[PDB]
């Protein structure tokens, strides 16, 4: 798994691979790892599929009830806090690396990381999953303050392509989703749409 | 065990083999692995047999209650939710591996459900010891929007791949076809396997077994 | 008209507690006398038949080797408190390796005071107050002590005290004859005298019980002969 | 409007004309209480309480009827005092739990709804009695604005621009409706609060009294605070002088 | 019989000698104590709620005074009767909806929500420890196949679907009006429905309301999200009635 | 906060009567009438589903409810109580099916539901159900018709009536009905005995009918009921 | 008479009679007074004896090194509350290693005592308390009622015939804040004295004193340790 | 293994309008034989028997609790139990201990008390049911029994032939198992009667 989230001005950009493995076998070569938590709040999942699915459902439920009871669009920080609570309270029984990202009329586009421990931190960009290890350098040398939405899109696309190329537990197709006040724009990069890099020959 | 499921133009084809093994010994040559959930929803089961039995029966019951109350036909998402939440609650200790398929108001839907409680919604799925062979068949010969007989042929081919390439699988092939207005519970589809005809007559004649004690008890 | 067991009277008291106090006024009268030589406790047995074995009537019991207790009213209710007191002393010994002070035991038994009630309680909780008055007589570091306790839970130290039906008369008689320098002999003598005054039957060796606790001697219940030697000096 | 034939002994019992008299009696306990008012302007909320002194032996600031429920939320009560305190503890716990679970300061409308549901929970059963108090919650934020809510023994919660509870409810309200608080600032408001309190006070029936005053607004960076001795005495002076006319 | 009483049959929810439940009837009476009336009408392609908005004081934030509630993004309700009870029941409804979606993976149908609330109320009807709620819930929403839906539940535990209903003081009269206006057989359109409800309430209390004296909830097939009309659009509906 | 009254609300009178049960029965004998007929090859349940306005959507709530695939229910008395009992009966049926993997016999369902009804005449803080039930079923070839009353007692009937004018309906049944009737004739005489009370024009939406043969329990379509209410078909 | 027997039952006039009847239990107890200087807090209590051959009831209890109480009413409820306060103080020292602030202890008492005035079958605590303490905000005298209400007092008196003491204290408030310990205890003793007929007066047998302060842990004086305080009073004659 | 602690074997076989069930008679603890008359087949009504092999304690216990529930069934309802129903009942009983199972693998053999159609089945230790039209086996000599039954069983056999077949199968399978045997007992049941025999067997 390789998940990624980049914050820009008007909102955020989410990206994930589509490979779900049980050992060296690929149980699903076309997984959806970008999961809507609310109208403009998504989560990127990594770790145990059961755990992340269960937690995401629970958070979606809680946040739905919460938003109805407040009659307001929920804060991204709130969804992130819910994930944080669950992932921290049951840290010894869950294997989940989550990235909560979305837009919010109060604080705009935001990205939060909730890694395996159960801590929560806001970041300009976040990466997670097995493949993330291979793109720390790239993402550190390529990132730049004040990227446009399309720039962030191309950015996550490239990073994920690299990770998927190197990581065996990552691969398949690329799933992207831009989130802003405008709404949610999901797209899928497959085959030749996936960025390629000159491979060493002689 | 080899079970599979596929989504075609008018609905869903489920497939299963019929061998039940205890260790490396065949106990059942005609095990039924395709379970009734609701009139529009069926479920193939691999993994721990008793667990798939009880899980599938429990969910069938709760769904009957649900539809009885709602007066409507059950949705596949409902079955998926009930199954996955029950299974997650038990942390994999309930060894149910499932292929869940059905037809709704929203159309045909196929999920694969793992004993830990994770699910995947896919146009084609395989579970069991023979799942890789069947998956090979699918990945080679699957196209979207197939017709009924084509889909049945594909699924039976995958189940056959499992049967002949996996020691855990064997015997007959069961299919279940579910469309917007038809339910073909073909059991079994086609038995590509037969015991060879007995060359001998090992029939024992009366009196060949020595008896120490007899006691006749008349009934009614 | 039925109300709760935890209802206040407009005067500011609990009906059940007051009615329990009333219930004591039917009990056998008992006398305790505190003295620098020891504490004495005397009580009438109230035998209602020659067929009743009077030795099976104990309104004076040993809480421990240095503490005795005389009870009046509903004896059945008293047995519980007595046992609780004994257990308490033994727990204190177990934990601290030292005897309980009479005041501490008395306080312990007094902690079970208003521990009754209907709603918001255990299924094994008391439904009503204990209809019993107690007189603890003991010896400790503060010397010979005597305490009195009633169903209100209020316990107090007393020099000479009477509980029971003839409480008032006996208390007056006690007041007339008590001074903080009596001998134990004078105390016992006085007790038996006032007891004979208030008792309806003729005072004899198998009609009352008498017990002493002195600084040099553990709790002692007087035998029949030991009683005779005292009743002789009427 | 007065049926008492066993139909008024429990909150689990309707009157034949569809009323719950226990709640009405608790409300009546609120009516017999000293008056407290609260008013919302364009940069916060101000609270005023007529705290009747029952003895000169009591210290200054005893029996406060103004509470800090949260660092951004203040509370003004009227009625049976101990009940008010218990409800204050409830509100505090609700706010605390909200912060622990969600990360930010609880919105006032939500705190109101929660505490009000808690209050309503006591108007349904025979096992418990309704709260003999009404209370106001005030708060200010830049993301929500200035907000003021009121809750009665029945569990009803409404948002107000100005509100009052206790003996002189309607008189106080009549005095309040003369103000254009939607344009005034808390500063200007404090004086008017103190004024309305001094007006509404009955020096004949009720003896001496003490005035309680509470800020919560942009002037305090969102923190519900006590009115400084200075501004308090200023407002009191303004009131006493305005009383002679 | 015919109004006979025995024991505590007028204090708790037990049977009267003729088999009635007095406390329940008293709850029905407790609904009217609010002094308000709500009208609910089902259209061919929509569902409309309208209710009096009595705000006798300017010291209130009108913005907080409402008997219209969002249960779900696509399920709306109007409450009539005791206020606090109404909000309690609203919370319960919201919880049941969210829980429903969480357990079953699909949005709750109005039918089942109403049935659930009614089922809950029946318990209050049969247990002595608590008294029924003096409120009445009317739910509106668009179902996937049955079209628009208007349901209603009682403090008795009764629930039902309606083409039109009403609750509160002017209930019987509103019912009479509506049942007269349904027999006509007219193009039950969006505006037809809104106007029908508004005029029902108006004639029944006689007002020709200001746009600040009522509130209108609505739900449509083209737009299933429960929408609460602004005072502006309400007035836009008002002035259109003073033309014919 | 809440707990619960732990004492019986239903107690013996000095006469030896369980007054609350009889008052519950009074509540039953004040509700819309219902008829049940067992007819050799099937069972019929029918009831007066008379609304109070044209506004009521009669296609939303039903009085003839299925319990399983082979058992049906109707009632006389209070609606909500009936609804509770319906949920409970369905649950019981499903428990039985989970344990035995065999559709619940009608008599067993009746016994369990009756036990539930008996609980509410002795347990604490509750009143009895104000409902009499008619339960039809197909099991072991034979057809079955039971009635359960608020006391928790049950009886097997060949035919019966409950609710308003149940005595005259009962007599009418005793005369104008007997065995060897096909289910069709039974439906006929059922609508006939309901008509002995249904004040007004009995339409296809004024009554509800359910049948139970050896093909399963089902509610009759309004169309079928119209055809039957044509005094023919 | 139908709004008399349950604490969960409001009267039609907005009162709860069980609470008030409970308040009446305070008046049945012997009088006690409490006053503070700027450095010290003093409880003075008139003990009370059944008969002459019985000792005088304890009126002052030790809670923590900086906190003591004087009781008036049901003694069982008094000991109950006393144990509660002791436990809370111990908890505070255990967790924070600092003495528990008096006002907070009092608030806790209010919270605890409010609870059974709202639950069916429960009763109010039939006891009034005077609490003397010293912390970072100086000396403190508090008063707790069965109504679960509490007051921060400059001085106070409760119990039978305590109105007199209340009046006297109300006269000499302005003196208290600058008095010395001897004078403070004196004033307390006079306040307690005005609660008696001219026939009877204070003794080393029916008076208990409790002092806490900036230079003194909470201490109880009675018998002969009271004599230095009494032998320094003006033989107030009728 | 736990199942091999006491050993034992149980078999059931279908016939024409008849059915058969057999079991060895040995009760031993590991290598040591304690008794040679241990009951492993229990009547659960007329024409309906259950066979239990495995851990002796759980054999007895499952049998007893089964008789408990069965008696309750036959009392509440006015009928003897149907074979399928008994199978589901046992399945339920075993699955109740899913995470602490009884160590027995039951075998059911009987005729439909209404009809006469033969029924056989076997279950897991956690109650997974398995119905066949030929035979079922359970025990420490399962492979042996399978070997014999696959070679001797014919479809439509008459009582005598069913007897000879199941007897030879049991005898020859058990005689290749160290912890099974010390005698064999066979119940052959038909519509009118029940024949119970003990076979002449090796005792080693």
């Amino acid at each position: 798994t390789t998940i990624m989230a980049v914050q820009f001005d008007g909102g955020v950009v989410l990206g994930a691979d589509s490979r779900t493995t049980t050992g060296s076998y690929i149980a699903n070569r076309v997984t959806d790892k970008l999961t809507p938590i609310h109208d403009r709040i998504f989560c990127c999942r990594s770790g145990s599929a059961a755990d992340t699915q269960a937690v995401a459902d629970a958070v979606t439920y809680q946040l739905g009830f919460h938003s109805i009871e407040l009659n307001e669009p929920p804060l991204v920080h709130t969804a992130a806090s819910l994930f944080k609570e669950m992932c921290y309270r049951y840290r010894e029984d869950l294997m989940a690396g989550i990235i909560i990202a979305g837009w919010d009329p109060q604080e705009g586009g935001q990205v939060y990381s909730v890694p395996m421990g159960g801590m929560m931190v806001r970041q300009s960009f976040a990466i997670g999953g097995s493949g993330s290890s291979y793109i720390y350098g790239y993402v550190d040398a390529t990132y730049r303050e004040g990227m446009t939405k399309e720039e962030c899109l191309q950015f996550t696309a490239n990073a994920l392509a690299l990770a998927m190329e190197r990581d065996g537990s990552s691969g398949g197709v690329i799933r992207l989703a831009a989130i802003a006040e405008s709404g949610v724009e999901r797209q899928v990069l497959l085959g030749d749409q996936i960025p390629k890099f000159a491979v060493a020959t002689l | 065990t080899t079970i599979a499921g596929v989504v075609y133009k008018d609905g869903i084809v489920l497939g299963a083999d019929t061998r039940a093994t205890e260790g490396m010994v065949v106990a059942d040559k005609n095990c039924s692995k395709i379970h009734f959930i609701s009139p529009n929803i069926y479920c193939c089961g691999a993994g721990t047999a008793a667990d798939t039995d009880m899980t599938t029966q429990l969910i069938s019951s709760n769904l009957e209650l649900h539809s009885l109350s709602t007066g409507r036909l059950p949705r596949v998402v409902t079955a998926n939710r009930m199954l996955k939440q029950m299974l997650f609650r038990y942390q994999g200790y309930i060894g149910a591996a499932l292929v869940l398929g059905g037809v709704d108001v929203t159309g045909p839907h196929l999920y694969s459900i793992y004993p830990h409680g994770s699910t995947d919604k896919l146009p084609y799925v395989t579970m069991g010891s023979g799942s890789l062979a069947a998956m090979a068949v699918f990945e080679d010969k699957f196209r979207p929007d197939m017709e009924e007989e084509e889909a049945k042929n594909l699924v039976s081919e995958a189940i056959a791949a499992g049967i002949f390439n996996d020691l855990g699988s064997g015997s007959n092939i069961d299919l279940c076809v579910i469309s917007k207005n038809k339910l073909d519970f073909l059991r079994p589809y086609t038995v590509p396997n037969k015991k060879g005809t007995r060359l001998g007559r090992y029939r024992c004649e009366k009196g060949t077994t020595a008896v120490l004690t007899e006691k006749i008890t008349p009934l009614e | 008209y039925d109300r709760g067991v935890n209802t206040f009277s407009p005067e500011g008291r609990l009906f059940q507690v007051e009615y329990a106090i009333e219930a004591i006024k039917l009990g056998s009268t008992a006398i305790g006398i505190q003295t620098s030589e020891g504490v004495c406790l005397a009580v009438e047995k109230r035998i209602t038949s020659p067929l009743m074995e009077p030795s099976s009537i104990e309104k004076i019991v040993e809480i421990d080797a240095h503490i005795g207790c005389a009870m009046s009213g509903l004896i059945a209710d008293a047995k519980t408190l007595i046992d609780k007191a004994r257990v308490e002393t033994q727990n204190h010994w177990f934990t601290y390796n030292e005897t309980m002070t009479v005041e501490s035991v008395t306080q312990a038994v007094s902690n079970l005071a208003l521990q009754f009630g209907e709603e918001d309680a255990d299924p094994g909780a008391m439904s009503r107050p204990f209809g019993v008055a107690l007189l603890f007589g003991g010896v400790d570091e503060k010397g010979p002590q005597l305490f009195h306790m009633d169903p209100s839970g209020t316990f107090v130290q007393c020099d000479a005290r009477a509980i029971g039906s003839a409480s008032e008369g006996a208390q007056s008689s006690l007041q007339e004859v008590y001074h903080k320098s009596m001998t134990l002999k004078e105390a016992i003598k006085s007790s038996l005298i006032i007891l004979k005054q208030v008792m309806e039957e003729k005072l004899n060796a198998t009609n009352i019980e008498l017990a002493t606790v002195q600084p040099g001697q553990n709790f002692h219940m007087f035998t029949k002969e030991e009683l005779e030697e005292v009743i002789k000096d009427i | 409007s007065s049926i008492g034939t066993g139909y008024d002994l429990s909150a689990s019992t309707f009157s034949p004309d569809g009323r719950v008299f226990q709640v009405e009696y608790a409300m009546k306990a609120v009516e017999n209480s000293s008056t407290a008012i609260g008013i919302r302007c364009k940069d916060g909320v101000v609270f005023g309480v007529e705290k009747l002194v029952l003895s000169k032996l009591y210290e200054e600031g005893s029996n406060k009827r103004l509470f800090n429920v949260d660092r951004h939320v203040g509370m003004a009560v009227a009625g049976l005092l101990a009940d008010a305190r218990s409800l204050a503890d409830i509100a505090r716990e609700e706010a605390s739990n909200f912060r622990s679970n969600f990360g930010y300061n609880i919105p006032l409308k939500h705190l109101a709804d929660r505490v009000a549901m808690y209050v309503h929970a006591y108007t349904l059963y025979s096992a418990v009695r309704p709260f003999g108090c009404s209370f106001m919650l005030g708060s200010y934020s830049v993301n929500d604005g200035a907000q003021l809510y009121m809750i009665d023994p029945s569990g009803v919660s409404y948002g107000y621009w100005g509100c009052a509870i206790g003996k002189a409810r309607q008189a106080a309200k009549t005095e309040i409706e003369k103000l254009q608080m939607k344009e005034m600032t808390c500063r200007d408001i404090v004086k008017e609060v103190a004024k309305i309190i001094y007006i509404v006070h009955d020096e004949v029936k009720d003896k001496a009294f003490e005035l309680e005053l509470s800020w919560v607004g942009e002037l305090t960076n969102g923190r519900h605070e006590i009115v400084p001795k200075d501004i308090r005495e200023e407002a009191e002076k303004y009131a006493k002088e305005s009383l002679k006319e | 019989s015919r109004g006979s009483s025995a024991g505590f049959d007028r204090h708790i929810t037990i049977f009267s000698p003729e088999g009635r439940l007095y406390q329940v009837e008293y709850a029905f009476k407790a609904i009217n104590q609010g002094g308000l009336t709500s009208v609910a009408v089902r259209g061919k392609d929509c569902a409309v709620i309208v209710t009096q908005k009595k705000v006798p004081d300017k010291l209130l934030d009108s913005s907080t005074v409402t008997h219209l509630f969002k249960i779900t993004e696509n399920i709306g309700c109007v409450m009539t009767g005791m206020t606090a009870d109404s909000r309690s029941q609203v919370q319960r409804a919201r919880y049941e909806a969210a829980n429903w979606k969480y357990k079953y993976g699909y949005e709750i149908p109005v039918d089942m929500l109403c049935k659930r609330i009614a089922d809950i109320s029946q318990v209050y009807t049969q247990n002595a420890e608590m008294r029924p709620l003096g409120c009445c819930m009317i739910l509106i929403g668009i179902d996937e196949e049955q079209g628009p839906q208007v349901y209603k539940c009682d403090p008795a535990g009764y629930y039902c679907g309606f083409k039109a209903t009403a609750a509160g003081v002017k209930q019987t009269e509103s019912t009479s009006f509506l049942e007269k206006k349904v027999k006509k057989k007219f193009d039950w359109t969006f505006e037809q429905t809104v106007e029908t409800a508004i005029t029902c309430l108006s004639t029944v209390l006689s007002i020709d309301f200001k746009p600040s004296e009522i509130e209108v909830g609505v739900v449509t097939v083209e737009n299933p999200k429960f929408r609460i009309l602004t005072e502006a659009e309400i007035d836009a509906h008002l002035v259109a009635l003073a033309e014919r | 906060a809440e707990r619960g009254y732990s004492f019986s609300l239903t107690t013996f009178s000095p006469s030896g009567k369980l007054v609350q049960i009889e008052y519950a029965l009074a509540a039953v004998a004040g509700g819309a009438p219902s008829v049940g007929i067992k007819a050799a090859n099937g069972v019929v349940l029918a009831t007066e589903k008379k609304q109070k306005s044209i506004l009521y959507d009669e296609r939303s709530v039903h009085k003839v409810e299925p319990i399983t695939k082979h058992i049906g229910l109707v009632y006389s008395g209070m609606g909500p109580d009936y609804r509770v009992l319906v949920h409970r009966a369905r649950k019981l049926a499903q428990q039985y099916y989970l344990v035995y993997q065999e559709p619940i016999p009608t008599a067993q369902l009746v016994q369990r539901v009756a036990s539930v009804m008996q609980e509410y005449t002795q347990s604490g803080g509750v009143r009895p159900f104000g409902v009499s039930l008619l339960i039809c079923g197909w099991n072991e070839g034979r057809p079955y018709l039971f009635q359960s009353d608020p006391s928790g007692a049950y009886f097997a009937w060949k035919a019966t009536a409950m609710g308003k004018n149940y005595v005259n309906g009962k007599t009418f049944l005793e005369k104008r009905y007997n065995e060897d009737l096909e289910l069709e004739d039974a439906i006929h005489t059922a609508i006939l005995t309901l008509k002995e009370s249904f004040e007004g024009q009995m339409t296809e939406d004024n009554i509800e009918v359910g049948i139970c043969n050896e093909a399963g329990f089902r509610r009759l379509t309004p169309t079928e009921v119209k055809d039957y209410l044509a005094a023919i078909a | 008479n139908q709004y008399d027997n349950d604490v969960t039952v409001w009267s039609p006039q907005g009162r709860i009679h069980q609470i008030e009847y409970a308040m009446e239990a305070v008046k049945q107890g012997s009088a006690t007074v409490g006053l503070k200087s700027k450095t010290h807090a003093v409880l003075v209590a008139l003990k009370r004896a059944q008969s002459e051959l019985a000792a005088h009831q304890k009126k002052i209890l030790h809670v923590d090194n900086h906190i003591g109480i004087s009781i008036a009413g049901l003694t069982a409820d008094a000991r109950l509350l006393c144990n509660f306060m002791r436990q809370e103080c111990l908890d505070s020292r255990f967790v924070f290693d600092r003495p528990l602030p008096v006002s907070r202890l009092v608030s806790l008492i209010g919270s605890k005592t409010q609870i059974p005035t709202q639950r069916y079958g429960r009763r109010p605590y039939g006891v009034g308390l005077l609490i003397a303490g010293y912390d970072d905000m100086g000396p403190h005298i508090f008063q707790t009622c069965p109504s679960a209400n509490y007051f921060d007092c400059r001085a106070m008196s409760i119990g039978a015939r305590s109105q007199s003491a209340r009046t006297y204290l109300e006269r000499h408030m302005s003196e208290f804040m600058e008095c010395n310990l001897n004078e403070l205890v004196k004033h307390g003793l006079r306040a307690l004295r005005e609660t008696l007929p001219a026939e009877q007066d204070l003794t080393t047998k029916n008076v208990s004193i409790g002092i806490v302060g900036k230079d003194l842990e909470f201490t109880i004086y009675d018998d002969d340790d009271v004599s230095p305080f009494l032998e320094g009073l003006e033989e107030r004659p009728q | 293994s736990i199942m091999s602690y006491n050993g034992g074997a149980v078999m059931a076989m279908k016939g024409k309008n008849c059915v058969a069930i057999a079991a060895d008679r040995r009760f031993g603890i590991q290598a040591q034989m304690v008794t040679t008359d241990f009951q492993k087949i229990f009547p659960m009504g007329d024409r309906l028997y259950i066979g239990l092999a495995g851990l002796a304690t759980d054999v007895q216990t499952v049998a007893q609790r089964l008789k408990f529930r069965l008696n309750l069934y036959e009392l509440k309802e006015g009928r003897q139990i149907k074979p399928y129903t008994l199978m589901s009942m046992v399945a339920n009983l075993l699955y109740e201990k899913r995470f602490g199972p009884y160590y027995t693998e039951p075998v059911i053999a009987g005729l439909d008390p209404k009809t006469f159609k033969p029924f056989i089945c076997s279950l897991d230790l956690i109650g997974c049911p398995m119905v066949t039209d030929d035979f079922v086996v359970s025990g420490t000599c399962a492979e042996q029994m399978y070997g014999m039954c696959e070679s001797l069983w014919e479809p439509n056999m008459d009582p005598d032939h069913l007897f000879e077949t199941i007897s030879q199968a049991m005898l020859n399978a058990v005689d290749r198992d160290a912890v099974s045997g010390m005698g064999v007992i066979v119940h052959i049941i038909e519509k009118d009667k029940i024949t119970t025999r003990t076979l002449k067997a090796r005792m080693d």
